[PDB]
């Protein structure tokens, strides 16, 4: 992902998600920063793991 | 029932009910589908 104006706040608020865990950042501060390179990884597995 | 924790994010914990960061005291939750289901659509929340 590059050259984006990404509004993160319409996805942690305006969505139904089970667990939202950010690790080096906080979710409320995500609108203010700039990220230099973003990657996305998607799959589907069992929810005990 | 995770957004009733001291410092969280969501439209319950940003728009409806917010706990202070230095909280003292407990949150008690229990499942009740027996009474508040018909359904019952007077339980509103601020969108």
């Amino acid at each position: 992902i590059s050259n984006c104006v990404a509004d993160y706040s319409v996805l942690y608020n305006s969505a139904s998600f089970s667990t939202f865990k950010c690790y080096g950042v906080s979710p409320t501060k995500l609108n203010d920063l700039c990220f230099t390179n973003v990657y996305a990884d998607s799959f589907v597995i069992r929810g005990d793991e | 029932v995770r957004q009733i924790a001291p410092g969280q994010t969501g439209k319950i914990a940003d728009y409806n009910y917010k706990l202070p960061d230095d909280f003292t005291g407990c949150v008690i939750a229990w499942n009740s589908n027996n009474l508040d289901s018909k359904g019952n659509y007077n339980y509103l929340y601020r969108l």
